[PDB]
RNA sequence: AACGUGUCGCGAUGGAUGACUUGGCUUCCUAUUUCGUUGAAGAACGCAGUAAAGUGCGAUAAGUGGUAUCAAUUGCAGAACAUUC
RNA sequence: GAUGUGGCCUGGAGGUUAGGACGAAGCUUAUGGCGUGAGCCUAAGAUGGACCGGCCUCUAGUGCAGAUCUUGGUUGGCGUA
RNA sequence: UGGAAAUGGGGUGCCCCCACCCGUCUUGAAACACGGACCAAGGAGUCAAACAGACGCGCAAGGGAGGAGAUAUGCCA
RNA sequence: AAGUUUGAAAAGCACUUUGGAAAGAGAGUGAAAUAGAACCUGAAGUCGUGACAAAGACAAUGGAAGUACCUCCAUUUCAAC
């Protein structure tokens, strides 16, 4: 049965899904702290770099 | 600041001392009078406890919480009989001072460890002989400093 | 240290052969850590050998090869028969045995200066 | 508890003397045919109990 | 996404007294007309291929992790507790233990382990060092090779 | 090494074959009937089959093979006259007195006591059937262990 | 020691509830299965069918759990596993696990028949 | 009684299970990090005392030169600057 | 068909407790005991050779008798055609 | 106090009574309805997103991020 | 498809004996050859063999109650008990 449940707008009918046959369209952050890292030690070293200029 | 009651709602189903082995929950606390895994006997968190304990020899010994010390773990519990030939009423009421509601079953331990004292001096006597028979090819023997 | 297992190993049993040297040390005597100040040693052909552990333990001999593809050393004293009754060398693991005595080439003893912890 | 979301999202809100929301993320969708009169019909406001 | 998929792997049709899974094409091969893509096939793909977008992560209101820290600070407050939770605590002089600050002047660790046995922490770092043992099952396989109990934990006023 | 034991393991001797590349089934009825005679009654009895004078029984191993007069002497009416399997038995017996020989005992007094015959690893050929279809076919040798007592 | 006195056990089934049909096939165990098949005469209860497990053949609470000798089995690895054992050994026995070894099992045994202590698997004698 | 049934002990056939993993998969990072007519990628054929494959190499062919390193390689054979040929 | 279960079971994780060369896992059973049951536990190996049990919580590619199911092996027909 | 007496359990045979083949679709299967030689290992309600209801937890006319910065922090996703 | 995963070392079974050989029987190595070479563990299924139980033809299996025989199982008792 169907209910009374909100009319669904999911919108996923394209082939975002990565399978056996498609490359999929997707974007996932698991590199976030890594890339935080990253640009925290890159301004320190630019810092260092251009000392004293602010 | 939190009583008893709160602790054992908080370590009731887990803790290091409930041995839940086959279907049983037995206590391994050394201030268990009985073994029993319940508030009453769990003198490890009530506020006063009393066990009744073997001491060398026949003598009994008794360990007393006085609930006076509690955030001090090395004088939380004293030391108070030490004594061997007691009888078992006397350990029970030495018992009661802290804690009237452990009168019977620390009576009962005091003679089961009576008991246990003769029945293990005349095991020992029965194994001391057998071994004496016996030829004994090696013995241990620590070292002494 | 090395977090994998799995590349520890690897590094281990794909060791070229001077890495193999390095992993095939054996400890100094007392006498030789007094006189050097130097705790191990990788073992070179013709060092004096005593075994500490194993079947052979307590044997003295000297090293005949360092054989580095089976991990191990050969010395002339330890040995066994074959069934016909002739003569074949038993390897040992370096780490299972105790240098006597060093074999003294210049640049052993030019190691050996390296390794002086004084 | 009378004035809970939940409690004015219950029934449903196209019968005759419903006045309950209806589930829908969007409020400008669901705003014809079933209630304007103009539009097919429109669910009757009131009803006899 | 392509693991158990790399076949070409058509179905036979009913006209053979065979199942209908697809199966792997052309000959001379022991995998030739084998069966393929399917879970229950050796070979084919798993059921529901295990993706890199599944949740691994969890958001904690602020307010709630901060209740759980205060919770737990409350609950080492507690030597009962302390006990419960499995250390050796027996002969510390007070709970919550609290020591001077000249600790952090140490150098040595024998000068750390000399202060560990004067306040009576060596009992529960002697607890951790014999529980030390091999991981028992895969997770030794894994960088995981040896488990211990926690022991005391040291609680610094800054980073020295 | 073998699934029982003699009483006394010194009147005693031992033989067995692995592999041995005779058909099982043959070799299971070839064998099985000298299981309690004496070693030189077993000898004479296959000598006789050799010469076709007496015959094999067949029992488990016999669907569908033919009847003869020469299967009456042991209950039966179906029996054959399998030499492969007789000749490497007799192989077999004259290592078995060979291994007595060497530990002093008597051929003449040795009761065969322990047979067993068994079905080794296949070997695989095939064959080309009707319709383009390959079929296999398999040669199934065995194993055989016996040893014999002095009376 | 004497375990404590219970009433008789009675042990209403001793037969095990095996599963249907097991002993045509060798790869079925007989662990209890609810049969579920719409025919299955084991689930429609014909009378001269297997019977199936339910809850009016379970034990006398009074009895349940007593093992033959009248102890309650309590599994222990240890000898200090003994001591929560010593107050109530009229009523619980102890059973050393299988992984202990003999050496340790010596030492339990022997304090065991110090502390009265009864054991399921101890020394016989 | 003969096939044939059952149960148990012991064997065979057969390679499951468990422990083991120099492999796979997935995630993250660092860089004076991006081939070729100065002939690449890829194909082919050869090369060792003994050498099918594989690996490595190219008629200088399981390798030449150099810098470190220091006593082997190893199935056998063969060789025998060590203060570094 | 719905729901409950200090209900059973399996691979890993955070904890806590144990066990193992005086023998872990696996495997075998006219091998008993316990449980209504899922199963648990002991005994014996004249088995094995090195890891692993319990309890609380977390987690998942977590439980098979059948799908003309997949792969490997075996098998009666058959000493037959 | 033993080549043990008991009781219980286990095993095999026998007796008298009971007793159609499982799984499935179906109003109806023991069916002359279909899938069913044996065993091992493998084998099927998953993950993600939007909404709702119940139940747990925090805060409350307010709740909560996210992204990202900061510095403990240069071991520590 | 296919782990070479024997064993800590190859110590990889000299030598005797019979066989054309493959191998067998002995003897050795090894802690262990049911560790003997694509050799750790070695399941199920199927098969051989020995001992036993019996058994008409009720296909077999199955239920429930006994009984005969067995039982490398458990538990209890063994005297003023
Ligand atoms: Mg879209
Ligand atoms: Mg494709
Ligand atoms: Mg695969
Ligand atoms: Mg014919
Ligand atoms: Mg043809
Ligand atoms: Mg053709
Ligand atoms: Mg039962
Ligand atoms: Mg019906
Ligand atoms: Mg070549
Ligand atoms: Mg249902
Ligand atoms: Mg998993
Ligand atoms: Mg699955
Ligand atoms: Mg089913
Ligand atoms: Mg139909
Ligand atoms: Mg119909
Ligand atoms: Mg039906
Ligand atoms: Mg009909
Ligand atoms: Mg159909
Ligand atoms: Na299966
Ligand atoms: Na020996």
């Amino acid at each position: 049965p169907k209910g009374n449940n909100a009319i669904p707008h999911v919108h996923q009918k394209k082939h975002w899904n990565p399978c056996s046959s498609q490359k999929g369209n997707v974007k996932v952050f698991l590199n976030q702290p890594a890339q935080k890292h990253r640009r925290r030690r890159l301004r320190l070293l630019k810092a260092k770099k251009v000392f004293p200029r602010p | 600041s939190h009583s008893v009651d709160l602790q054992w709602v908080l370590v009731r189903q887990n803790s290091r001392f409930l041995q839940k082995r086959g279907g049983i929950r037995m206590s391994n606390d050394p201030f268990n009078n009985n073994g029993n895994w319940t508030k009453r006997h769990c003198g490890f968190l009530n506020e006063k406890a009393a066990v009744v304990k073997p001491a060398k020899g026949g003598a009994i010994c008794v360990t007393v919480k006085d609930g006076s010390s509690n955030n001090k773990p090395r004088q939380t519990y004293k030391k108070t009989v030490h004594a061997a030939g007691v009888r078992a009423s006397d350990v029970s009421r030495a018992v009661a001072a802290v804690r009237p509601d452990l009168a019977d079953v620390s009576f009962r331990r005091a003679r089961r460890m009576a008991c246990i004292a003769s029945r293990t001096a005349k095991v020992a006597a029965a194994r001391k002989a057998r071994s004496e028979k016996i030829k004994f090819s090696r013995k241990s023997a620590r070292a002494k400093r | 240290k090395c977090g994998s297992r799995r590349k520890a190993r690897r590094a281990h049993f794909q060791a070229p052969s001077h890495v193999r040297r390095v992993l095939m040390s054996a400890p100094l005597s007392k006498e030789l850590r007094a006189k050097y100040n130097v705790r191990a040693m990788p073992v070179r052909k013709d060092d004096e050998v005593i075994v500490k552990r194993g079947t052979f333990k307590g044997r003295e001999g000297k090293v005949t090869a360092c054989y580095r593809l089976k991990w191990v050393i050969l010395i002339d004293k330890v040995n066994r028969e074959k069934a016909n009754g002739s003569t074949v060398a038993v390897g040992i693991h370096p780490s299972n045995v105790e240098i006597t005595k060093l074999k003294l080439t210049h640049h052993r003893k030019s190691i050996l200066e390296r390794k002086d912890r004084s | 508890k009378s004035g809970r979301e939940s409690v004015r999202h219950f029934g449903a809100s196209g019968v005759p003397g419903s006045h309950s929301k209806p589930y829908a993320t969007n409020r400008g969708k669901e705003t014809k045919r079933g209630r304007r009169t103009g539009r097919s019909y429109k669910r009757k406001a009131f009803r006899h109990v | 996404r392509l693991s158990g998929m790399n076949h070409s792997a058509h179905s036979w049709g009913t006209g053979r007294a065979v199942a209908r899974i697809p199966r792997i094409s052309g000959g001379g091969t022991s995998t030739s007309g084998a069966g393929a893509f399917g879970n229950m096939c050796r070979g084919g793909r798993m059921f529901a291929p295990t993706k890199i977008f599944r949740r691994w992560h969890r958001k904690i209101n602020l307010h709630q992790k901060r209740f759980a820290v205060v919770s737990a600070l409350a609950a080492s407050s507690v030597p009962s507790l302390v006990m419960s939770r499995g250390h050796q605590i027996g002969n510390v002089p007070e709970v919550p233990l609290v020591v001077e600050d000249s600790i952090q002047g140490y150098e040595k660790t024998k000068e750390a382990m000399a202060f560990l046995k004067a306040i009576a922490a060596i009992d529960d770092v002697n607890r951790v060092n014999d529980s030390r043992e091999i991981r028992a099952g895969r997770g030794k396989m894994r960088n995981r090779r040896y488990v211990a109990r926690r022991g005391p934990m040291l609680v610094m006023p800054n980073n020295k | 090494h073998y699934s029982r034991k003699p009483q006394v393991s010194s009147k005693s001797a031992k033989a067995k074959v692995s592999d041995l590349r005779c058909h099982y089934k043959n070799t299971f009825e070839t064998a099985n009937v000298i299981n309690g005679m004496p070693l030189r009654k077993a000898q004479q009895l296959y000598r006789q089959v050799l010469a076709k004078t007496r015959c094999i029984p067949f029992k488990r191993y016999n669907g569908k093979i033919g009847r003869t007069a020469q299967a009456k002497e042991w209950g039966q009416t179906k029996g054959r006259w399998p030499r492969k399997s007789v000749v490497a038995m007799m192989s077999l017996l004259k290592n078995a007195e060979a291994n007595a020989i060497e530990k002093g005992l008597d051929p003449n007094q040795m009761v065969i006591k322990h047979v067993q015959v068994d079905q080794a690893a296949r070997m695989r050929r095939r064959t080309y059937r009707a319709h383009g279809r390959i079929t296999p076919y398999m040669c199934s040798p065995c194993h055989v262990q016996l040893f014999m007592s002095e009376k | 020691v004497k375990p404590t006195v219970s009433k008789a056990i009675v042990k209403k089934r001793t037969k095990r509830f095996t599963r249907h049909r097991y002993e045509l096939f060798p790869q079925l165990s007989s662990s209890w299965r609810k049969p579920r098949g719409e025919d299955s005469p084991v689930r429609r209860r014909y009378k001269g069918q297997k019977a199936m497990p339910n809850k009016g053949y379970g034990s006398d609470r009074a009895t349940k759990y007593i093992t033959p000798s009248g102890f309650r089995n309590f599994p222990i690895n240890n000898v200090e596993d003994l001591y929560m054992l010593v107050m109530q050994n009229r009523k619980y026995a102890g059973v050393i696990s299988h992984t202990v070894g003999a050496r340790k099992r010596k030492a339990i045994v022997r304090k065991a028949m110090e502390l009265d202590v009864r054991l399921a698997n101890g020394n016989a004698k």
